DNA sequence: ACGCCAGACAGGG
RNA sequence: GAGUCUGCGGCGCGCG
DNA sequence: CCCTGTCTGGCGTTCGCGCGCCG
C-alpha cells in the first residue's frame, strides 16, 4: 500500500495521496475477482471519479476519490448536497452518507434557478441511481455543483462535456504525468481549479498576513507584516525532486510592496502566476504534413527550440560507495590506473568531480579503485605487467562512470567520510558520494507531448520556421496536429479549446471554461467575431486588402460550402474565421492550402522522459549468475527479451539460424556468444551451436528430482550434452 | 568556452521575426487577370527590412547560378 | 561431437543417484562466516560438488592449463573453471525411506493405481502416519496363518 | 524491395530453399578467399565512398547477383560432400 | 497493365486499392507491387496536406431533421404511456416497446446525417474520412453530430432515458454520468480479452505447432468438400453463401477432382485462383454446381505434418506454399490476433469440446419428427414405426423441427448452440470437424474479421488426432492412442505380416487444450499442463522422445524440425562452372596407369 | 549463496529445505540409535516424509515458510520448474538476446518499406564487434582493444568511426518487433538508414502489421549475426517480400488511414446546381444556351445533366 | 475468487 | 595475450 | 455388486519496458 510519492509534477503528487485501492491486506479484495468491483457502481457519485480510473488490467479497482468528497467517521465517502424545501432552494449543505442519499429526490444544478425558485415544472432530479423528471414540490435536495461528480484531476479538462469519458480518462492520466517547464504558462483555456491545485497542493508561496516586502533574493524574500513582525522566507533553490524535476520557488514580487493576505510571494514549480502551468500554450494548426504526423506523429517548428519553449531541467541522482574488501578497501582518488589525463581534467578535485563541468556519456563521475582478483594475482598479468612496468599499482579501476544515456552539468556533491555528523552510514560502507546531475532537456524528436484531451503523440520532425505553415500575416504555427486522430478517438474538446484559443491570441486573454457549465459555441464564435477585427482590422489600416491566394482559398471554399456564395471576400473570410479556420500558405511553395485549415492556441505538454525513453541499446554484456542470459543495469543496457509470441514470428518464417540464433550464440551458448564475439571481430563464420545452459542447467534440475534425463543417438544409446564434467573423476 | 566556468547560451542569428505578402489583383489597363506583391518583413532592430530583403534577393541569385556547370 | 536427436526421461536407480553424484552431503553446513569459504563436508564442500576457483587448486600444486585433466596427488582437485561446480551432483542417504510427493498426490496416486490401495486414502494413511509389514515368512499366528503381505501394528508384534 | 526476388523465388522450387543456396554461396565467398565469384568484370558489386564493394562488402548481396545469373548450379546431391571443400582450396587463393 | 486492373469509375476507397495491391500482387510481380505501394503512400500523403481537410466543430453538422424525429419519437413515448397508466401494456411491454422506439429513432438520425452529407456537404472534413477508408466510423460520426442514444446501467439492462444529446453540444452532467457505466466495463472487458487471446494463441500453438510442411503430394485422396450454399436463416431456403464466406473456403485451393463447369474446364489440383473462385459462384448462380471437391488439412495422411497439395496457396506469397512453411503456428497465430476483437468465449467452448451454456439436443437417430401437447415438458421424437429417439425438451427450450418431416442424425432438434460430443455420435465425424470450422467463423464473420478456413482446420484436425480401442492386437482394448499410429498398425498387420487382427477403434474429439496436455512427447507436454503430472507419466514409462515439431525441438536450443531445419533443404550444395569441371578433373584422374 | 550488502547475504531458499531435510534424517538416525520409543518415531519419520516433500514440491501438502519474515513458500523444485515465469518457461520461450535493443518509434515517411531509421547511436552499441574489426580494416584504430577505449567515451568518437559504421552496415538489416506479438508480421526485417537522435523511424504501411500508432508505442530491435541468419532475415523475413497476409490472401499493406484521404480527395467528382434544363443530350441549342447559362450563373459547371454538364461541354 | 477437468466414494436397485 | 563479478523473488505505479 | 450422481481434489489464470524498493 505505501509507495512512491509520484512527484513528476504537484497534481501528480496530490493524486498520488488521495486516491483508494482495492488490493491490500489480502482480507479485503483479491485480484483475479474483481469484474464487479472494478465497474463505476451507481453510488460512485461525488464519492469517486469515474473517469480517474487507469487503463489496463488494474482497472476499474484503483481510483482517487471526487471533489468534496469527504470521509466523514467512519470510512464512508459522503458527498455535499443543499437543501431545498418545496421550491425553495438553500445555501445550506447536507455531507450525505451513500445510503441517506437513496431516501431522497436530488436535482442537478443546471436546474434554472431564481434564487431560491426552481423555475421549470419538469425539472430533471434522480430518485436512486435512476433518472426521474420530478416537480418543483418533489425536489428535496440539489446537488451542489456538476465538480463534486468528478475528481480533481478530472475536473481541470476545459469541456469536458464534449468528450468520451473514455478518452477523458487518458486526458486525466496525462496531466499526473506533466513535467514542469521552466516557462510556465498556464492554459489559455482553463477549467477554474488550477488556482486551487497550487495553493492545496504545496507548489507557491502565499502571504501569510497583510504587509510589505523587505527584502527579495533569489534565495529569500523577507516581508514586513503590519503587525510588525517581519520574517524570512527561504525558498527552495533547486531541489531533487523523487522523480528527478526540478522544484524553485521564483520570487514574483518586487522590493517594498504591500501584499494582500494569501498572495503568491514566489512561484511554484510549475507556475506562471498563482495559476497551474505545465507545458506551454503554442500556436498549432490541425492539418496533415507529408507523413510526419501520421498514425500519432507531431511536427514541431524549430521556432519553438530556439526561445526555450519546451525545456526541462533533470536531475539524475548517480551514486558510488567505497566498499570494504576483504583484499582490500576500496580508495576514492583521482587515481585513474591505467590509462589517461585527459579523462581526469573534470576530475579536479582529487576524486570528486568538479562542479559545473560538463559530463558526456563515458566520462569520469567518481574514482574508485578495488583489487583485482578474487584471492590470488595473475600469472599471465605477471609477465605483461614486468615487460613494460612491473610496478604497476595493484589496484584495479572501479570508478563511478557517467552511464550510457546522458549526463549534464554537476551542480551539486555531497561526501560522507570517517567521523559522521549523525548519519547512518550501513555496515561495510567505509563512506559515501552522491553527484547530482543536472541537464536541460530541450525537445527532440523521441521526447512525447500531449494535449490535456487525450491526443498523445511524439514529435516526427523538426520543421524549420523557414517553410512550415504560416499565416497570412508572417505569424508561423508552433505545432501541425494530424486531424486524423480526432474523428476516431471522440473528443471534440480539443477542437472547442483551439478555437477559443484562437480568439485569446489576437484578443490578448486568457479564458476560464467551467466543467459542463462553462463556455458555449455561440459565445466562442462571438468572440472570434471580436477576433476577426483584431486580425483583418490591423490588415485594412495598415495599408493591404485580399490576397489572390486567399481569394483562390476562397473560390474552393464556397464550392465547398463554408461561405454563403454571394458575399464580398471581407465579409467571407468573417465567416470562414467563425468557423474557426483561416487562409494558410505552404511556407515551402508560398501557394495556399486549398481549403480553409483550423488554428489556435493549444495548450500541450511535454511528458516525463523515464530511463525507458533514453533508449537501450547493447552489443556486449553481463550476464546472470544462475541463469546464463544477458542482463544489465547500471552501465551495460541490457538485452531484449524475445518472447514465445515473437519465437512463433520467427517460427512462422523459415528463418531457422535467425531463431537458433537468438535461442544460442545470443544468449545462452556460453561457449558459443565468446566465439560468436571472437569470429565477428576476425570478419570470419560464428561457430556451431553448443548446448545452451539452460538446458544443462534443467537436466540437473530435473536430475535434482528422482526423474533421469538422458540424450540419446540415432540408434536409442547416449550422447553427451555435459561435454565432459559428468563422467567420474 | 572563454572561461573555464562560463556557460554557453543558445544562438538565435535570425534578424526577423516575421514575413508577410500579399497578391492582390491591379489593374493595367488592357488585361484584368495581373499580380501585385506586397510583402511586409519585421526585423529585431539588428539589419533593416531592406536590407534584408536584398540579402535574400542575393541568395536566391546565388542559387540561380548553381545551374551552370553540368556532369 | 554427435548431434542430440533424442531425450529420455526414466526413473533413477538408488545406483545411479550415486553414479551422477559427486560426495555425500552429510551435514547441514552452508558457509562459516569468518572465511566465506565452505564449512566441512557440507553443502558448498568443493569436492563434493566443484572448484571453489578458476583452474587453480585446493592448496595450489598445481595452478594452470597445461595439466587441466589431471589431479592434485595430495588432494583430489581436477579443474576446469568453477563450473565443474555447477554441474556436478551430491546425494544425501536417507535413514528409513520417503517418497517422492510428485509420485504419490498427482491425482491419479501412480503408486495408488499400480499398488492396489485405497488410491488416494489409504496412501496417506500409511505414508505420513503409523501402520506396519511381514516380507518373506513368519510361521506363528494371530488367529490366522502369517500374513505374505499383510500390514501389522507395533502393539501385536 | 531487392534486385529480382520474384525472379530469384522463381528459380526455385521452395521459398525456404533458395535461402538456403543464397547463405551457402556467401559463406564459400567469404571462407576460401572472396575472389570466388562467377561475374566480375564490366558491371559488378558496387559501394560509393570509393567504388570499392568489388572487394569485401557484403557476402550474399553478390551470391543473390550471381545467383540471378545461370551460372551457379543448386542441387539436393550435386558434387560429394568432402571432395568439394578439397578442390575449392585448391583452384581459389586470397586466403 | 496498369488500367487493367484499376479502376477509375469510382473514388478511390481502402477497399479498391485493397483489390489493386492484390492484384497487383499477382499480375506483375512482388518487389514491382512494393513499387506501387510506396508510390500511393508517397502521392496519398502529399495530396493528403494540400487537399486541407480538418475537423472544425462546425464540421460536425447537424442534421435539421434530428429536431423533428426526436419530437417526432418523443410524443409517441407519450403515447406508450397513456397507454401504460391505463393499464393496457405490462409493466414490461412498456420498457420494450420504449427501447425497440429509441433502437429505430436512433438509427433513423444515423442515416439522416450521412443523408445531408451525401446530398449538400460531399466534401466536409468529417465525413470524407470516414467514406474514404481514412478514418471515421458510422457509429462514431453519430455521436458527434446525431446523438449517442442508449448506454446501459451497470448490469446489462439498458437505460430507460437515452442520451438526447450530442457531443457537438455539451453532452450533460448526467448523460455522461450514465454513459460512462458502459466505458467501464468496456475497458474492464478489453483487459480481459488480451490475457485469453494471447492464452488462445498458446494453447493454439500447444497442439498446432508440430503441424509443419513437408511431403511430396501425398496420395490418399480423400478430400473436403466446400459448401457454397447454406441451410437454416429462415427455416428451409437454399441461398448461396456469402462472397466473402464462400471466398474464405474456396481461396487458393487444391480441387480434389476435376470439375467442368460454365465451360472451362477447371483441372484435377489446380490451384483455384480469387478469379477462379468468382468463377464457381457465378456457376452456381446459373446452377451447375453446389459443392467442391478440394484438398484439406482435415484428412492429410502425412502423419506430422500436411502436405503442398492439402495446404494450399497462401505462404505470405500468393504461389502454392513452399515445403517447409511452419503452418501450425501460422495458423495458430492468424487466429489468435483477431481474438482480441471479439464472441470469445463460443470460440473457447469450440476448440475445446463442451457443453455450451444453451444446449441443442441433437437427433441421434435420423428419421422424421414428431412433436406431444402434454402440461410440463414438451417432446422431439425422432421416429419410425421401429424406434424412436425420445427428446427431452423442457418449457424453455424452442425447438423448430415440426411434427412430421426427417431429420438426419445430429440435426438441430432444440434451438441454439450444440455438443461436439453428441453430434460426433449422431451425425459422424466428418460432421464435427465441419461444424467446428464453420461454427467458429460464424463469429470472426460477424465481427468483420476476414480468415481462410485453412486454419482453423490445421487446428481442429488436431483435436481428433487420437481415438479409442474396441479390438485389441498388440496392446489391450480401452486406450485413447494416436489416429495415424494405428493406421500405421493396420496397414502393416494385414498388408505386409498375416493375421487380419483388425484394430476397431473408435474416432474420440477433444478439445485444443487436453490434445496438448496428452500428446506423444513429454516436453511439449511439461510447457503447459502441469509439469508435475506430464513428468510423473513420462519416467515411470522411459518416454524417448523423438524429437519432431518445433515446441519440443526449441527447447533443447537445436535446430527448429521445420524452415531451414527441413529435411528436405537441410542439405543443398552451390556450385561455379569452375568447380563442377575441378571435380570432374577428380573422377577423370581416376584412371589407373 | 551470495553477498548481498553490509554483509547480507542470499541463498536460493531451496536450502532452508535441504538444511530441513537432512537435520530430520540425522536426528532420526540419532532418535533410532538411542532407544526408540514408537510414537518418537513415527512423530519423526512423519515430519521427515513431509520435509522430503518441500524441496520437491511444497504446497501439494501445507506450505513451508522461511521464519517470521516474509509468509512465503520456499521456491520448491516443483515451483523451479513449472509455470508462466517458471524453468520450463524460460527455456522454450528463450527470454534474452545480446545483439538488442528499444526505443521509441516515429513516423519515416519519405521512408520506404524497404527501410527503417535506426539511431546511429543505437547502431554503434547494436554492431559494435562488427564495427571494431572494420576500424583496424581503416586507420582510425591500431587493435580492437583500442578501438573499443576509442568508443568507451562519447567525446572520443572521431566522424571516422560513423563513416566505418554506416559501411559495416550496407546491405545488412535489422528486425522490428511489436509490444503484442501477434502473427509472424509481429517482426519484420528492414535495411537500417542510421539516423539522428532517440527515435526509430518505422514505415508507415507497416503500421499496419504491427499494431502500432505512434503516441508512444516502442518497438525493440534485434540483429542477424550469422550469414545464414541474414540471408533468411532479408530474403524471407524483410517487409518487402511479406505483403500479403497469412490469415487471408488480402494485402496488409494496404494504404493506411493517411494515405487513403489523400488518394480519395483526389479522385472524387462533385456535383452542384440544377434549376434551369438539364437536356444537353438532345438539342444543340442545349449546348449553346446551357454553356451560356452556365457563364452566367444559372448552370454549373458540374450538373445533373445526363450525357454532359456543360464543364464537359467548355473543356 | 472462479472455471474446468478428472476422481473417488456412497446411495438406490 | 584483459576479464571478473554483480543485478533475484515479490511488490506498487506508469507507457504501449 | 452395478450404474448414476455429487461433492471433492488438483491447476491455471498476454506480452514487453520503465522506475523504485527490500532481505
Ligand atoms: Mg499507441
Ligand atoms: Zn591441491
Ligand atoms: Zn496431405
Amino acid at each position: 500500500l505505501s509507495q512512491f510519492k509520484d512527484e513528476t509534477n504537484p497534481l501528480s503528487s496530490l493524486r498520488h495521496k488521495r486516491r483508494i485501492s482495492a488490493l491490500g491486506p489480502g482480507g479485503l479484495t483479491r485480484e483475479r475477482a474483481g469484474f464487479d468491483v472494478r465497474d463505476v457502481h451507481r453510488t460512485h457519485y461525488g464519492r469517486i471519479c469515474p473517469v480517474e480510473t487507469p487503463e489496463g488490467a488494474n482497472i476499474g479497482l484503483i481510483t482517487s476519490l471526487a471533489a468534496y468528497a469527504r470521509v466523514d467517521e467512519l470510512g464512508f465517502i459522503r458527498t455535499p448536497y443543499r437543501r431545498v424545501v418545496g421550491g425553495v432552494v438553500t445555501d445550506e449543505v447536507v455531507y450525505m452518507t451513500a445510503t441517506e442519499e437513496d431516501r431522497y429526490t436530488i436535482a442537478q444544478a443546471n436546474t434554472p434557478l431564481e434564487g431560491n425558485r426552481i423555475a421549470a415544472e419538469r425539472v430533471v432530479a434522480r430518485r436512486k441511481g435512476e433518472p426521474v423528471i420530478v416537480s418543483p414540490e418533489e425536489v428535496e435536495f440539489m446537488d451542489v455543483s456538476p465538480k463534486q461528480v468528478f475528481s480533481v484531476n478530472t475536473n481541470l479538462i476545459p469541456f469536458l462535456e464534449h468528450d468520451d469519458a473514455n478518452r477523458a480518462l487518458m486526458g486525466s492520466n496525462m496531466q499526473t504525468q506533466a513535467v514542469p517547464l521552466i516557462r510556465a504558462q498556464a492554459p489559455v483555456v482553463m477549467t477554474g481549479l488550477e488556482e486551487r491545485v497550487v495553493r492545496d497542493s504545496l507548489a507557491a508561496l502565499y502571504a501569510e498576513e497583510d504587509g510589505e516586502v523587505a527584502k527579495v533574493d533569489g534565495n529569500r524574500i523577507v516581508v514586513r507584516y503590519e503587525d510588525g513582525r517581519l520574517v524570512e522566507y527561504p525558498l527552495r533553490r533547486f531541489y531533487r525532486s523523487n522523480q528527478g524535476t526540478a522544484l524553485d520557488q521564483r520570487p514574483r514580487v518586487v522590493v517594498g510592496q504591500r501584499v494582500r493576505k494569501g498572495d503568491l510571494l514566489a512561484d511554484g514549480p510549475a507556475s506562471e502566476n498563482g495559476f497551474l502551468a505545465l507545458g506551454q500554450n503554442v500556436l498549432v494548426a490541425i492539418m496533415p504534413f507529408d507523413g510526419y504526423n501520421f498514425e500519432d506523429a507531431i511536427v514541431i517548428s524549430e521556432e519553438l527550440l530556439k526561445r526555450d519553449f519546451y525545456t526541462s531541467i533533470h536531475i539524475e541522482r548517480y551514486e558510488i560507495e567505497a566498499r570494504d574488501t576483504k583484499l582490500g578497501p576500496e580508495r576514492i582518488t583521482r587515481d585513474i590506473p591505467h590509462l589517461s589525463e585527459a579523462a581526469l581534467r573534470d576530475l579536479d578535485e582529487e576524486g570528486v568531480v568538479r562542479i559545473g563541468a560538463e559530463v558526456k556519456p563515458g566520462d569520469i563521475l567518481v574514482g574508485r579503485t578495488s583489487f583485482k582478483g578474487e584471492s590470488e594475482p595473475t600469472p599471465e598479468e605477471r609477465l605483461l605487467r614486468s615487460i613494460f612496468g612491473e610496478k604497476a599499482r595493484d589496484v584495479k579501476d572501479t570508478s563511478l562512470r557517467v552511464p550510457p544515456g546522458e549526463g549534464g552539468i554537476v551542480v551539486r556533491t555531497v561526501r560522507l567520510r570517517r567521523g559522521d555528523p549523525g548519519v547512518e552510514l550501513k555496515p561495510g560502507v567505509r563512506e559515501v558520494v552522491r553527484v547530482y546531475v543536472a541537464q536541460k532537456r530541450k525537445l527532440q524528436v523521441g521526447d512525447k507531448l500531449a494535449n490535456r484531451h487525450g491526443n498523445k503523440g511524439v514529435v516526427a520532425k523538426i520543421l524549420p520556421v523557414e517553410d512550415m505553415p504560416h499565416l497570412p500575416d508572417g505569424t508561423p504555427v508552433d505545432v501541425i496536429l494530424n486531424p486524423l486522430g480526432v474523428p476516431s478517438r471522440m473528443n471534440l474538446g480539443q477542437i472547442l479549446e483551439t478555437h477559443l484559443g484562437l480568439a485569446g491570441y489576437f484578443l490578448g486573454q486568457r479564458y476560464i471554461s467551467p466543467i459542463f457549465d462553462g463556455a458555449k459555441e455561440p459565445e466562442i464564435k462571438e468572440l472570434l467575431a471580436q477576433a476577426f477585427e483584431v486580425y483583418f482590422g490591423k490588415r485594412k489600416g495598415e495599408g493591404f486588402g485580399v490576397d489572390k491566394r486567399e481569394v483562390e482559398v476562397l473560390r474552393r471554399a464556397e464550392k465547398l460550402g463554408l461561405v454563403t456564395p454571394g458575399k464580398t471576400p471581407e465579409e467571407q473570410l468573417k465567416e470562414l474565421f467563425l468557423q474557426g479556420k483561416v487562409v494558410l500558405y505552404d511556407g515551402r511553395t508560398g501557394e495556399p492550402i486549398e481549403g480553409p485549415i483550423v488554428v489556435g492556441q493549444m495548450f500541450i505538454m511535454k511528458l516525463y522522459h523515464m530511463v525507458e525513453d533514453k533508449m537501450h541499446a547493447r552489443s556486449t554484456g553481463p550476464y546472470s549468475l544462475i541463469t546464463q542470459q544477458p542482463l544489465g543495469g547500471k552501465a551495460q543496457f541490457g538485452g531484449q527479451r524475445f518472447g514465445e509470441m515473437e519465437v512463433w514470428a520467427l517460427e512462422a518464417y523459415g528463418a531457422a539460424h535467425t531463431l537458433q540464433e537468438m535461442l544460442t550464440l545470443k544468449s545462452d551458448d556460453i561457449e558459443g556468444r565468446n566465439a560468436a564475439y571472437e569470429a565477428i571481430i576476425k570478419g570470419e563464420d560464428v561457430p556451431e551451436p553448443s548446448v545452451p545452459e539452460s538446458f544443462r542447467v534443467l537436466v540437473k534440475e530435473l536430475q535434482a528430482l528422482a526423474l533421469d534425463v538422458q540424450t540419446l543417438d540415432e540408434k536409442d544409446n547416449p550422447v553427451d550434452i555435459f561435454e565432459g564434467l559428468a563422467s567420474k573423476r | 568556452k572563454d572561461r573555464i566556468n562560463a556557460i554557453p547560451v543558445d544562438a538565435v542569428f535570425s534578424p526577423v521575426r516575421r514575413v508577410a505578402f500579399q497578391v492582390e489583383d491591379t489593374r493595367l489597363g488592357q488585361r484584368t487577370d495581373l499580380d501585385k506583391l506586397t510583402l511586409r518583413i519585421w526585423t529585431d532592430g539588428s539589419v533593416t527590412p531592406l536590407e534584408a530583403l536584398n540579402q535574400a534577393v542575393e541568395i536566391l541569385r546565388e542559387h540561380l547560378t548553381y545551374f551552370s556547370n553540368p556532369q | 561431437k554427435k548431434e542430440v536427436r533424442k531425450v529420455r526421461i526414466a526413473l533413477a536407480s538408488p545406483e545411479k543417484i550415486r553414479s551422477w553424484s559427486y560426495g555425500e552431503v552429510e551435514k547441514p553446513e552452508t558457509i562459516n562466516y569468518r572465511t566465506l569459504k565452505p564449512e566441512r563436508d557440507g553443502l558448498f564442500d568443493e569436492r563434493i560438488f566443484g572448484p571453489i576457483k578458476d583452474y587453480e587448486c585446493a592448496c595450489g600444486k598445481y595452478k594452470r592449463q597445461r595439466f587441466e585433466g589431471k589431479v592434485c596427488e595430495r588432494c583430489g582437485v581436477e579443474v576446469t573453471k568453477s563450473i565443474v561446480r555447477r554441474y556436478r551432483m551430491g546425494h544425501i542417504e536417507l535413514a528409513t525411506p520417503a517418497a517422492h510427493i510428485w509420485f504419490v498426490k498427482d491425482v491419479p496416486s501412480k503408486i495408488g493405481t499400480l499398488l492396489d490401495l485405497s488410491a488416494t486414502e489409504l496412501e496417506q494413511v500409511l505414508y505420513f502416519s503409523k501402520y506396519i509389514v511381514l516380507d518373506p515368512k513368519g510361521a506363528i499366528l494371530n488367529g490366522v496363518p502369517v500374513e505374505k503381505r499383510q500390514l501389522l501394528t507395533d502393539e501385536e508384534y | 524491395a531487392e534486385p529480382g526476388i520474384d525472379k530469384l523465388f522463381g528459380m526455385v522450387d521452395s521459398k525456404y530453399r533458395l535461402t538456403v543456396v543464397v547463405a551457402k554461396r556467401a559463406q564459400q565467398l567469404l571462407r576460401h578467399g572472396f575472389k570466388n565469384t562467377v561475374l566480375e568484370p564490366e558491371e559488378r558489386p558496387k559501394m560509393q565512398t570509393l567504388e570499392g564493394l568489388f572487394d569485401d562488402p557484403n557476402a550474399v548481396t553478390w551470391a543473390m547477383k550471381e545467383l540471378l545469373t545461370g551460372r551457379l548450379v543448386f542441387g539436393e546431391n550435386l558434387v560429394p560432400e568432402d571432395r568439394l571443400q578439397k578442390e575449392m582450396e585448391r583452384l581459389y587463393p586470397v586466403e | 497493365v496498369a488500367w487493367e486492373l484499376i479502376q477509375l469509375d469510382v473514388p478511390q476507397e481502402k477497399n479498391s486499392l485493397k483489390d489493386l495491391v492484390y492484384q497487383a500482387f499477382l499480375r506483375l510481380g512482388m518487389e514491382k507491387t512494393a513499387r506501387l505501394l510506396d508510390a500511393l503512400k508517397y502521392y496519398g500523403f502529399t495530396f493528403s496536406t494540400t487537399s486541407g481537410i480538418t475537423i472544425g466543430i462546425d464540421d460536425a453538422v447537424i442534421p435539421e431533421e434530428k429536431k423533428q424525429y426526436l419530437e417526432e419519437a418523443d410524443r409517441k413515448l407519450l403515447q406508450i404511456e397513456q397507454a401504460y397508466e391505463m393499464g393496457f401494456l405490462t409493466d414490461r411491454e412498456r420498457y420494450d416497446q420504449i427501447l425497440q422506439l429509441w433502437t429505430e429513432t436512433t438509427e433513423k438520425v444515423t442515416q439522416a446525417v450521412f443523408k445531408n452529407f451525401e446530398e449538400n456537404y460531399p466534401f466536409n472534413p468529417l465525413y470524407v474520412m470516414a467514406q474514404s477508408g481514412a478514418r471515421g466510423n458510422p457509429q462514431q460520426i453519430r455521436q458527434l453530430c446525431g446523438l449517442r442514444g442508449l448506454m446501459q446501467k451497470p448490469s446489462g439492462e439498458t437505460f430507460e432515458v437515452p442520451v438526447r444529446s450530442s457531443f457537438r453540444e455539451g453532452l450533460t452532467v448526467l448523460e455522461y454520468f450514465i454513459s460512462s457505466h458502459g466505458a467501464r466495463k468496456g475497458g474492464a472487458d478489453t483487459a480481459l480479452r488480451t490475457a485469453d487471446s494471447g492464452y488462445l494463441t498458446r494453447k493454439l500453438v500447444d497442439v498446432t505447432h508440430e503441424i509443419v510442411v513437408r511431403e511430396a503430394d501425398c496420395g490418399t485422396t480423400n478430400y473436403i468438400s466446400v459448401p457454397l450454399f447454406q441451410p437454416d436463416e429462415v427455416t428451409r431456403s437454399l441461398r448461396l453463401r456469402k462472397r466473402a464466406d464462400i471466398e474464405a473456403g474456396l481461396y487458393g485451393r487444391v480441387l480434389a477432382r476435376e470439375v467442368e463447369v460454365l465451360g472451362v474446364r477447371l483441372e484435377e489440383g489446380r490451384y483455384l485462383s480469387m478469379d477462379d473462385v468468382h468463377l464457381l459462384i457465378k456457376a452456381a448462380e446459373a446452377g451447375e454446381i453446389q459443392e467442391v471437391p478440394v484438398r484439406s488439412p482435415l484428412t492429410c495422411q502425412t502423419r506430422y505434418g500436411v502436405c503442398q497439395k492439402c495446404y494450399g496457396y497462401d505462404l505470405s506469397m500468393a504461389r502454392p506454399v513452399s515445403i517447409g512453411e511452419a503452418v501450425g503456428i501460422v495458423a495458430a497465430q492468424s487466429i489468435g490476433e483477431p481474438g482480441t476483437q471479439l464472441g470469445l468465449p463460443r470460440v473457447i467452448e469450440l476448440f475445446e469440446a463442451r457443453r455450451p451454456k444453451a444446449k441443442a439436443v441433437i437427433s441421434e437417430i435420423d428419421g422424421v419428427v414428431r412433436i406431444e401437447e402434454t402440461e410440463e415438458k414438451l417432446s422431439v421424437f425422432v421416429e419410425s414405426e421401429g424406434f424412436s429417439k425420445e427428446y427431452k425438451l423442457p418449457k424453455e427450450a424452442r425447438l423448430l423441427v415440426k411434427d412430421g418431416d426427417y431429420v438426419e442424425a445430429g440435426q438441430p432438434l432444440t434451438r441454439g448452440a450444440i455438443d461436439p460430443h453428441q453430434l460426433l455420435e449422431a451425425k459422424g465425424p466428418e460432421a464435427v470437424e465441419r461444424y467446428l470450422v464453420e461454427e467458429i467463423q460464424k463469429v470472426y464473420r460477424a465481427q468483420g474479421v476476414k480468415l481462410h478456413d485453412k486454419h482453423i482446420e490445421i487446428v481442429v484436425r488436431q483435436m481428433m488426432k487420437y481415438v479409442e480401442v474396441t479390438d485389441p492386437g498388440d496392446s489391450r482394448l480401452l486406450e485413447g492412442q494416436v489416429l495415424e499410429k494405428w493406421d500405421v498398425e493396420a496397414l502393416n498387420e494385414r498388408l505386409i505380416a498375416e493375421g487380419k487382427t483388425p484394430v476397431a477403434w473408435k474416432p474420440l474429439l477433444m478439445g485444443v487444450t487436453k490434445s496438448a496436455l496428452s500428446t506423444k512427447s513429454w516436453l511439449s507436454a511439461a510447457s503447459f499442463q502441469n509439469t508435475t503430472h506430464v513428468l510423473t507419466e513420462a519416467a515411470i514409462a522411459g518416454k524417448k522422445d523423438e524429437l519432431i515439431g518445433l515446441k519440443e525441438n526449441v527447447i533443447l536450443g537445436r535446430l527448429i524440425p521445420a524452415g531451414t531445419g527441413s529435411d528436405f533443404v537441410r542439405f543443398t550444395q552451390v556450385v561455379d562452372q569452375k568447380t563442377l569441371k575441378a571435380i570432374e578433373e577428380a573422377r577423370k584422374e581416376a584412371v589407373e596407369a | 549463496m551470495v553477498q548481498v550488502d553490509g554483509g547480507r547475504f542470499a541463498t536460493s531458499d531451496l536450502n532452508d529445505l535441504y538444511r530441513r531435510l537432512i537435520n530430520r534424517n540425522n536426528r532420526l538416525k540419532k532418535l533410532l540409535a538411542q532407544g526408540a520409543p514408537e510414537i518418537i518415531i513415527r512423530n519423526e519419520k512423519r515430519m521427515l516424509q513431509e520435509a522430503v516433500d518441500a524441496l520437491l514440491d511444497n504446497g501439494r501438502r501445507g506450505a513451508p515458510v522461511t521464519n517470521p519474515g516474509s509468509d512465503r513458500p520456499l521456491r520448491s523444485l516443483t515451483d523451479i520448474l513449472s509455470g508462466k515465469q517458471g524453468r520450463f518457461r524460460q527455456n522454450l520461450l528463450g527470454k534474452r538476446v545480446d545483439y538488442s535493443g528499444r526505443s521509441v518509434i516515429v513516423v519515416g515517411p519519405q521512408l520506404k518499406l524497404h527501410q527503417c531509421g535506426l539511431p546511429k547511436r543505437m547502431a554503434l552499441e547494436l554492431f559494435k564487434p562488427f564495427l571494431l574489426k572494420k576500424m583496424e580494416e581503416k586507420g582510425i584504430a591500431p587493435n580492437v582493444k583500442a578501438a573499443r577505449r576509442m568508443l568507451e567515451r562519447q567525446r572520443d568518437i572521431k566522424d571516422e568511426v560513423w563513416d566505418a559504421l554506416e559501411e559495416v552496415i550496407h546491405g545488412k538489416v535489422v528486425l522490428l518487433n511489436r509490444a503484442p506479438t501477434l502473427h509472424r508480421l509481429g517482426i519484420q526485417a528492414f535495411q537500417p538508414v542510421l539516423v539522428e537522435g532517440q527515435s526509430i523511424q518505422l514505415h508507415p504501411l507497416v503500421c499496419e502489421a504491427f499494431n502500432a500508432d505512434f503516441d508512444g508505442d516502442q518497438m525493440a530491435v534485434h540483429v542477424p549475426l550469422s550469414s545464414f541468419a541474414q540471408a533468411e532475415a532479408r530474403i524471407q523475413m524483410l517487409s518487402a517480400h511479406n505483403l500479403l497476409s497469412p490469415a487471408s490472401g488480402e494485402p496488409l499493406a494496404k494504404p493506411s488511414r493517411d494515405i487513403i484521404l489523400g488518394l480519395y480527395y483526389i479522385t472524387q467528382v462533385r456535383k452542384e446546381k440544377k434549376g434551369a434544363g438539364l437536356e444537353f443530350a438532345t438539342p444543340e441549342e442545349a449546348l449553346a444556351a446551357h454553356e451560356r447559362g452556365e457563364v452566367a450563373l444559372n448552370a454549373p459547371i458540374k450538373v445533373a445533366g445526363r450525357e454532359t454538364s456543360v464543364g464537359r461541354l467548355k473543356y
